């Protein structure tokens, strides 16, 4: 019955430290390891580091230098501290216990709680700037004619794209966000739908984002 | 460090069919201390087996685990579409912990060409400054394709950024997006904008282009 | 068992 609250700051600029924290339900520090790992976008696993109830920690041999993690039974949780970050440890950070794999120990298996997306960039919030795609070049009649909406310049991470207010459903590929040079992200959104269509129909895209507030629908409609 | 191998990195099968994914420790591993984690799309991974071939509470018996030493091989039985996932291998017995490479498990389809179409730029948008010009690869299996921008049929490179949609749920398709980014100079110094897409399911490559001031 | 689990967690300390 164990369960792990994971808490945390989120958002840092770079060259801030870290301090995350994880907190035990159901099981004692003594009985089992603890350690954390990080998960960079779309990217493999990573293991940070590892706890013991007394202390004693041992890190991964890259970051030995920069990560220190502290633990503390008193209130049955532990925290890790990274110190001088930078972007390149963007990544959702996960606090999980060491697989048991022993016959004896109880619930052998591990589990840890949701984790903690970690952003570090150093431009603060922007709205988002909508730029529409053309629906038609020469479009061929009978055939798939494709639409699109441009969201660019805009941060933090989390936004949401629905065309017709949702609802057009089908045929609606919203893509993946894209961080550019300047260190903002950049997203696309498409729909194709038939020629036939564009003269009968209206097609508008509604873009939002929620930590900016920012709020934009657009038409879209060939010219 | 214990490096590992997974094999073979992209895993195409359909359901009913049997899969078989294996896992490779560059050093010997004493205490036979591993495990399989599944992790689906912007989804927390699930520890699936542990150990050699002990298997996690809350799974069926169709995956199982074996193997010992250098070689590890985790096997799924009469796969049903929720099982296709990343699968990452991970190693306890000896500091420092490492994990896999990992093994894409997709579902398998027929071979579809991509439908290709340009977008330029709108005329909004130059009035930013900047010019984005975008080309949409949609609804193409297997995921690789190859886009080439041709500016003037000047070959682009280095200057463009991608983004690929997972595979959908119901017709088990791919979808890619092309950005090419140009100052509103560049843009307005030429003329004919071409997207050019290579696909396995397209003999030739398919080029949409488009004429500035159209 | 918990009292059990403390001891196995003796000899799977980090080599």
């Amino acid at each position: 019955q164990v369960q792990l609250q994971q808490w945390g700051a989120g958002l840092l600029k770079p060259s801030e430290t870290l301090s995350l924290t994880c907190a035990v339900y159901g099981g004692s520090f003594t009985t089992t390891y603890w350690n954390w790992i990080r998960q960079p976008p779309g990217k493999g696993l990573e293991w940070i580091g590892e706890v013991n109830y007394s202390g004693n920690a041992n890190y991964n041999p890259s970051l030995k230098g920069r990560v220190a993690i502290s633990v503390d039974t008193s209130k049955n949780q532990f925290s890790l501290r990274l110190n001088s970050v930078t972007a390149a440890d963007t990544a959702i950070y996960y606090c999980t216990s060491r697989i048991r794999s022993h016959i004896a120990y109880s619930w052998k298996g591990d589990v840890w709680g949701k984790g903690t997306t970690v952003t570090v960039s150093s431009a603060s919030t922007k709205g988002p700037s909508v730029f529409p795609l053309a629906p038609s070049s020469k479009s061929t009649s009978g055939g798939t004619a494709a639409l699109g909406c441009l969201v660019k310049d805009y941060f933090p991470e989390p936004v949401t794209v629905s065309w017709n207010s949702g609802a057009l459903t089908s045929g609606v590929h919203t893509f993946p966000a894209v961080l550019q040079s300047s260190g903002l992200y950049s997203l696309s959104s498409v729909v194709t739908v038939p020629s036939s269509s564009l003269g009968t129909q209206t097609y508008i895209c509604n873009v939002n984002h929620k930590p900016s507030n920012t709020k934009v629908d657009k038409k879209v409609e060939p010219k | 460090e214990i490096v590992m191998t997974q094999s073979p990195g992209t895993l195409s099968l359909s359901p009913g069919e049997r899969a078989t994914l294996s896992c490779r420790a560059s050093q010997s591993v004493p205490r036979n201390y591993i495990g399989w984690f599944q992790q689906k799309p912007g989804q927390a991974p699930r520890l699936l087996i542990y150990g050699a071939s002990s298997r996690a509470a809350g799974f069926p018996d169709r995956f199982s685990g074996s193997g010992s030493g250098t070689d590890f091989t985790l096997t799924i039985t009469r796969l049903e579409p929720e099982d296709f996932a990343m699968y990452y291998c991970h190693q306890y017995d000896r500091l420092p912990y490492t994990f896999g490479q990992g093994t894409k498990l997709e579902i398998k389809r027929t071979v579809a060409a991509p439908s290709v179409f340009i977008f330029p730029p709108s005329d909004e948008q130059l009035k930013s400054g900047t010019a984005s010009v975008v080309c949409l690869l949609n609804n193409f299996y297997p995921r690789e394709a190859k886009v080439q921008w041709k500016v003037d049929n000047a070959l682009q490179s280095g200057n463009s950024q991608e983004s690929v949609t997972e595979q959908d749920s119901k017709d088990s398709t791919y979808s890619l997006s092309s950005t090419l980014t140009l100052s509103k100079a560049d843009y307005e110094k030429h003329k004919v904008y071409a997207c050019e897409v290579t696909h396995q399911g397209l003999r030739s490559p398919v080029t949409k282009s488009f004429n500035r001031g159209e | 068992t918990d009292k059990i689990d403390q001891i196995i967690h003796d000899f799977i300390d980090k080599p």
